[PDB]
RNA sequence: CCGAUAACGAACGAGACUCUGGCAUGCUAACUAGUUACGCGACCCCCGAGCGGUCGGCGUCCCCCAACUUCUUAGAGGGACAAGUGGCGUUCAGCCACCCGAGAUUGAGCAAUAACAGGUCUGUGAUGCCCUUAGAUGUCCGGGGCUGCACGCGCGCUACACUGACUGGCUCAGCGUGUGCCUACCCUACGCCGGCAGGCGCGGGUAACCCGUUGAACCCCAUUCGUGAUGGGGAUCGGGGAUUGCAAUUAUUCCCCAUGAACGAGGAAUUCCCAGUAAGUGCGGGUCAUAAGCUUGCGUUGAUUAAGUCCCUGCCCUUUGUACACACCGCC
């Protein structure tokens, strides 16, 4: 029995809210004490570009941005039964990274 | 020598006149002979129902 | 009842002219402690008329770009200037201020379409809000220009503008450019 | 250019599309460039629905 | 208005004029008595505060940008 | 001012009136809920802007025979 | 001992969340008292609800406010509706509604902003000029 | 009936702690306090012959509120506008070895103390002195 | 050649030793977040990297 | 705030080769002396024990002479070495505070030093131009037609 | 849009949509966010007080040795639609006022057809023809130039001061970045030495974890100054001290002491702007070994005036005139 922390990072929330809810009820069905999904503040990345290949124009900038959503789940589980909980929902936009308990 | 300053309430606002649209028309009463009424042209924001402050009177108006 | 600036009562002042009684804004209901409020009086036409006249005086004093958002600087300027009015005269400055709005708002102005060699063409009446808009504007300009490089402080030149304006002298900057507007309007009536 | 771009256009529409618009631009014959476009049907242009209703190339 | 250049450490014809007629009238401020007699400007911040040692002057405001004084209490 | 409805609101409400007049009323918050029961409206702002025009017609066709 | 609500008030960013226990007349901000607060030309704007309501309304509560964010002036206004919504919300749960209704009709009829916040935050800056609406100077020739 | 330093006038409180450190002549004043300028975003070394006591007063009083402040944090508190001549102004941070010589001047007076983390706090010897004269300021503000 | 002075000037710091990863150009480069692309070649791959013009 | 006025209130002074104003305060009166600025005058009146609230017409000549004595050679009165004007003189090796026409000499002796050597900085003083790397395309149209 | 109707049914655009701002004491939850309770540990009045006051002091995940989610974060829904009331209208589409409410028009993003000899071949291993190819217009290295100045013009920054400079004290932000495939160059706490720029040690942080509770500036409070080209203004200029780098002279930047120029609010013109807007005021990001008077974002203090008009400058639709179609910079 450990105190492990799974971290879930994604770029779209509707593809992450399905994966993060899969890990909660996936461990409520397997009767673990699960601290709920804790939602970190998002990370918007805001490259702004001149939009013109030359320098001629009316100076119209070009605001690109990319939000990064990060949610983390803390468990109360041993090292074995979490592996079939981890390896059942990839959903390629989500990067599930499981940390270690002791640290 | 001068005519006394006679006050005057304002009936309906009748639109905006003046080249740049600065002046309205107000069709005042006098609050002394309320049967008597003269259309005039104020400048500034009006709010129909207020009281003006006219000096001399018997001026003019051109109906818009 | 409310004692604006902590020490100036308001249920004794009288308005002279019947016209400006709904645009001069000192009496019973909306008389506050301080002339500083999160206003929201610019969102609607004529919402600035039920704005208290001491709030309006502070809002027009922070104007030449040097001091443009500095309101808490011009809260005390009107605060100090009221204590100078009390010492120079011996009277409630809320009375002295509303006798200055009367005696400095013009009653006649000029504008219309065509040629203008000196000012304008047609004699036009003045609504009783622009003569509250402009009477505050003249008292804030006579205060500002008198103390531009003089030894006198700004609350002195604010007091000495409207002590001399509420009396009626043509020795203040306001009445000098109040009768300048109605003289030239009497010219091209 | 014309004969080929018809055959692509009525291959898109017969394959169940809702609308198509193929634009071919460049040195069409002569030296001065012109542009032949081939709109038919239905093509939204503005909003969020031009992110997942219309695929471009 | 050409030049002012006047007064520092009062001459006696103005200091005797200071200690008599300046505690008499209504508005006492270092900007209104500086222009008044001839006192430069600093003297009036320094003279009018040592008349609060003699007590012929009543304090009103005492702000960092303006110090308002007045005539002493009569009644 | 500037809130004149378009014809994705008007002609999509005259289908609701002509087909579901018995299931409606002169009450906005009920017909806001009836309209999402009987129609697939993709957005919430278009939803209750139709239903705001559905209630304008039913204080209207209870006086005269408006189309209809 | 649980007679304690905690409400907040905001002004442009700055939330100021009060806390009123059951006690005797105490009112203070961040430890500092109600009069020893900052720039003090706005002092009649922060002890304003204590004046026109009275001291007997505040006689049973222990107002304690904590303030973060904002500037110097949009902090006086945050406390201003923090210490005055804490008295309104305390009087709906622990005394009768008729006594709340006769002090809400004091704080609304005189400066409505004492109980409702302003929805104005800050508009965004654009790539045209130096600020939101203003634009850079244009030279025709 | 307290009181502490929180419920008194903070600006007058400094003028009293500077006088309290004056007559108790154990505060080690360094030998260049009359030729140093005090944090290069300002000219003209100050209009006070004994400015070191008012800086040691406020520094001590600033340590009573937020503890754990080192020499870099005290440079942040006493910084301001550097008017760059013709260029626009900037916040530029204060002077390092005038805040260090203040914090070292109270290590010998037994008012400050190094910590488990960085910076300095007030020792219980120290806030005994600040809270006592806070009653002396409030006793004069009623008069 | 030869080896001692063919490329001897140090291509450390400076925009002579930073090139676009797509087009090998040294002007108008975006090095923020480790893009290391030019400002025009970013706008081709702006969506393929995953940036969205929301406002 | 004096008694009335000092009886020997001297109206101006005359110190090295300049006539400083007697009505100024003493920390700003002696800044009329070249080589002595607002930062150097405030430290040479702390080496002297005089107060600064006095103006320049109240210092007795037993105190005026020491003010000249501090400023003429400051390094022997514990004024620190980073504070001077001419540190490491290009012809002496001596940290010195020039405060007279010797400041006008040193200025002139180093301009004609660079011209006699004929360096690049000295040619742009012989020519009425800018020296410190400025751009001359659109700046400097007041000192020339 | 309502209607009208030789037209009928549609399509793009507008709107919808998207992101964002405002509202939720209701929901989901939080040792990488907290808040109250309570326990110790410091201080202060004390005669002794006390369910006293202060604390960004400590602790409640070595398994309870306490619970909660208002504040913080971001998920899912709600919420506002001219719906209610009065007035005018063909009583149509709608408009104005008003109540209740967080709000009765928050800002942007996307954006049709038809064009243009508009800008870019110096963004591209996008490219046609042409030119040049070994004494090369390929590429490298060393030095110089792009910055040179009688002058004209455009965007700016700092100013002409007392509604201020100066000094000391006091006291609040929000966006956001941070060790890099090549690639060397990260944000930095704390301790000591130096007056300052900076140096030497020891750490933390691949980040809601550390810088950081981002102790930002203006503002506020107190002193000095006193209408003087003044303690306004800081250009020009000499000497010195460091940092980056292979290298600082034609001065990289920064610090110190001196030098103290015009400039007293601006001619004809003319440019932006109507609400958290203008303006003041600082902070990030981009460029960056060194670096912002630039730009792109962010907060902060916070108005005057206006809720109109077609007079000027233009734009859209209709009728009309035309010898115009290279389209009034026309033709003649
Ligand atoms: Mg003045
Ligand atoms: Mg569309
Ligand atoms: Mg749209
Ligand atoms: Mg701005
Ligand atoms: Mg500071
Ligand atoms: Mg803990
Ligand atoms: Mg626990
Ligand atoms: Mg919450
Ligand atoms: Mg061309
Ligand atoms: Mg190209
Ligand atoms: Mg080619
Ligand atoms: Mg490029
Ligand atoms: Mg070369
Ligand atoms: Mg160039
Ligand atoms: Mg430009
Ligand atoms: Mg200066
Ligand atoms: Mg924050
Ligand atoms: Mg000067
Ligand atoms: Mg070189
Ligand atoms: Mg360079
Ligand atoms: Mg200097
Ligand atoms: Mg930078
Ligand atoms: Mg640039
Ligand atoms: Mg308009
Ligand atoms: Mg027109
Ligand atoms: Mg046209
Ligand atoms: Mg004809
Ligand atoms: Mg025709
Ligand atoms: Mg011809
Ligand atoms: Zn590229």
């Amino acid at each position: 029995i450990h105190r492990i922390r799974i971290t879930l990072t994604s770029r779209n929330v509707k593809s992450l809210e399905k994966v993060c809810a899969d890990l909660i009820r996936g461990a409520k069905e397997k009767n673990l004490k699960v601290k709920g999904p804790v939602r970190m503040p998002t990370k918007t990345l805001r490259i702004t570009t001149r939009k013109t290949p030359c320098g001629e124009g009316s100076k119209t900038w070009d605001r690109f941005q990319m939000r990064i959503h990060k949610r983390l789940i803390d468990l109360h589980s041993p090292s074995e039964i979490v592996k079939q909980i981890t390896s059942i929902s990839i959903e390629p936009g989500v990067e599930v990274e499981v940390t270690i308990a002791d640290a | 020598r001068v005519q006394p300053i006679k006050l005057a309430r304002v009936t309906k606002v009748l639109g905006r006149t003046g080249s740049q649209g600065q002046c309205t028309q107000v069709r005042v009463e006098f609050m002394d002979d309320t049967s008597r009424s003269i259309i005039r042209n104020v400048k500034g924001p009006v709010r129909e129902g207020d009281v003006l402050t006219l000096l001399e009177s018997e001026r003019e108006a051109r109906r818009l | 009842d409310i004692k604006l600036f902590g020490k100036w009562s308001t249920d004794d002042v009288q308005i002279n002219d019947i016209s400006l009684q709904d645009y001069i804004a000192v009496k019973e209901k909306y008389a506050k402690y301080l002339p500083h409020s999160a206003g929201r009086y610019a969102a609607k036409r004529f919402r600035k008329a039920q704005c208290p006249i001491v709030e309006r005086l502070t809002n027009s004093m922070m104007m030449h770009g040097r001091n443009n958002g500095k309101k808490l600087m011009t809260v005390r300027i009107v605060k100090h200037a009221f204590e100078i009015i009390h010492l120079l005269t011996g009277e409630n400055p809320l009375q002295v201020l509303v006798n200055a709005i009367i005696n400095s708002g013009p009653r006649e102005d000029s504008t219309r379409i065509g040629r203008a060699g000196t000012v304008r063409r047609q004699a036009v009446d003045v609504s009783p809000l622009r003569r509250v808009n402009q009477a505050i504007w003249l008292l804030c300009t006579g205060a500002r220009e008198a103390a531009f490089r003089n030894i006198k402080t700004i609350a002195e030149c604010l007091a000495d503008e409207l002590i001399n304006a509420a009396k009626g002298s043509s020795n203040s900057y306001a009445i000098k450019k109040k009768d300048e507007l109605e003289r030239v309007a009497k010219s091209n009536r | 250019v014309r004969r080929a771009c018809y055959g692509v256009l009525r291959f898109i529409m017969e394959s169940g599309a809702k609308g198509c618009e193929v634009v071919v631009s460049g040195k069409l014959r002569g030296q001065r460039a012109k542009s032949m476009k081939f709109v038919d049907g239905l093509m939204i242009h503005s909003g969020d629905p031009v992110n997942y209703y219309v695929d471009t190339a | 208005r050409d030049k002012l250049n006047n007064l520092v450490l009062f001459d006696k014809a103005t200091y005797d004029k200071l200690c008599k007629e300046v505690p008499n009238y209504k508005l006492i401020t270092p900007a209104v008595v500086s222009e008044r007699l001839k006192i430069r400007g600093s003297l009036a911040r320094a003279a009018l505060q040592e008349l609060l040692s003699k007590g012929l002057i009543k304090l009103v405001s005492k702000h960092r940008a303006q110090v308002i004084y007045t005539r002493n209490t009569k009644g | 001012m500037g809130r004149v409805r378009t014809k994705t609101v008007k002609k999509a409400a005259r289908v609701i009136i002509e087909k579901y007049y018995t299931r409606l009323g002169n009450d906005f918050h009920t017909n806001k809920r009836v309209c999402e029961e009987i129609a697939i409206i993709p957005s919430k702002k278009l939803r209750n802007k139709i239903a705001g025009y559905v209630t304008h017609l039913m204080k209207r066709i209870q006086r005269g025979p408006v189309r209809g | 001992p649980l007679q304690s609500v905690q409400v907040f008030g905001r002004k442009k960013t700055a939330t100021a969340v009060a806390h009123c226990k059951r006690g005797n007349g105490l009112i203070k901000v961040n430890g500092r008292p109600l009069e020893m607060i900052e720039p003090r030309t706005l002092q009649y704007k922060l002890l304003e609800p204590v004046l026109l309501l009275g001291k007997e309304r505040f006689a049973g509560v222990d107002i304690r406010v904590r303030v973060k964010g904002g500037g110097h002036v949009a902090q006086i206004y945050a406390i201003r509706q923090s210490i005055s919504k804490a008295l309104v919300a305390y009087y709906q749960k622990y005394v009768d509604e008729a006594s709340k209704k006769e002090i809400k009709d004091i704080l609304i009829q005189y400066d409505r902003t004492l109980l409702v916040a302003d929805p104005r935050r800050c508009e965004s800056k654009k790539f045209g000029g130096p600020g939101a609406r203003a634009r850079y100077q244009k030279s025709y020739r | 009936p307290g009181v502490t330093v929180k419920d008194v006038n903070q600006q007058e409180f400094v003028r009293a702690l500077a006088a309290f450190l004056k007559k108790s002549g154990k505060l080690k004043v360094p030998e260049w306090v009359d030729t140093v300028k005090l944090a290069k975003h300002k000219e003209l070394a100050p209009y006070d012959e004994n400015w070191f006591y008012t800086r040691a007063a406020s520094t001590a009083r600033h340590l009573y509120l937020r503890g754990g402040a080192g020499v870099g944090s005290m440079t942040k508190i006493y910084g301001g506008r550097q008017r760059n001549g013709v260029m626009p102004s900037h916040f530029s941070r204060g002077s390092k070895s005038v805040a260090r010589r203040v914090l070292q001047a109270l290590e010998g007076l037994k008012m400050v103390e190094k910590d488990q983390d960085g910076g300095r706090k007030l020792t219980p010897q120290g806030q005994r002195d600040l809270d006592r004269i806070a009653g002396q300021v409030a006793a004069a503000n009623k008069k | 050649g030869h080896q001692q002075l063919y490329w001897s000037h140090p291509r450390k710091f400076g925009q002579g030793s930073r090139s676009c990863r797509v087009c090998s150009n040294r002007h108008g480069l975006i090095r923020k977040y480790g893009l290391n692309m030019c400002r025009q070649c970013f706008r081709q791959y702006a969506k393929d990297i995953g940036f969205i013009k929301l406002d | 705030m004096s008694l009335v006025i000092p009886e020997k209130f001297q109206h101006i002074l005359r110190v090295l080769n300049t006539n400083i104003d007697g009505r100024r305060k003493i920390a700003f009166a002696i800044t009329a002396i070249k080589g002595v600025g607002r930062r150097y005058a405030h430290v040479v009146l702390r080496k002297a024990d005089i107060d600064l609230t006095k103006r320049a017409g109240e210092l007795t000549e037993d105190e005026v002479e020491r003010v000249i004595t501090i400023m003429q050679n400051p390094r022997q009165y514990k004024i620190p070495d980073w504070f001077l004007n001419r540190q490491k003189d290009v012809k002496d090796g001596k940290y010195s505070q020039v405060l007279a026409n010797g400041l006008d000499n040193k200025l002139r002796e180093d301009l004609e030093r660079l011209k006699k050597i004929r360096a690049h900085r000295g040619l742009r003083h012989f020519w009425g131009l800018r020296v410190r790397g400025q751009h001359t395309k659109t700046t400097g149209r007041r000192g020339r037609t």
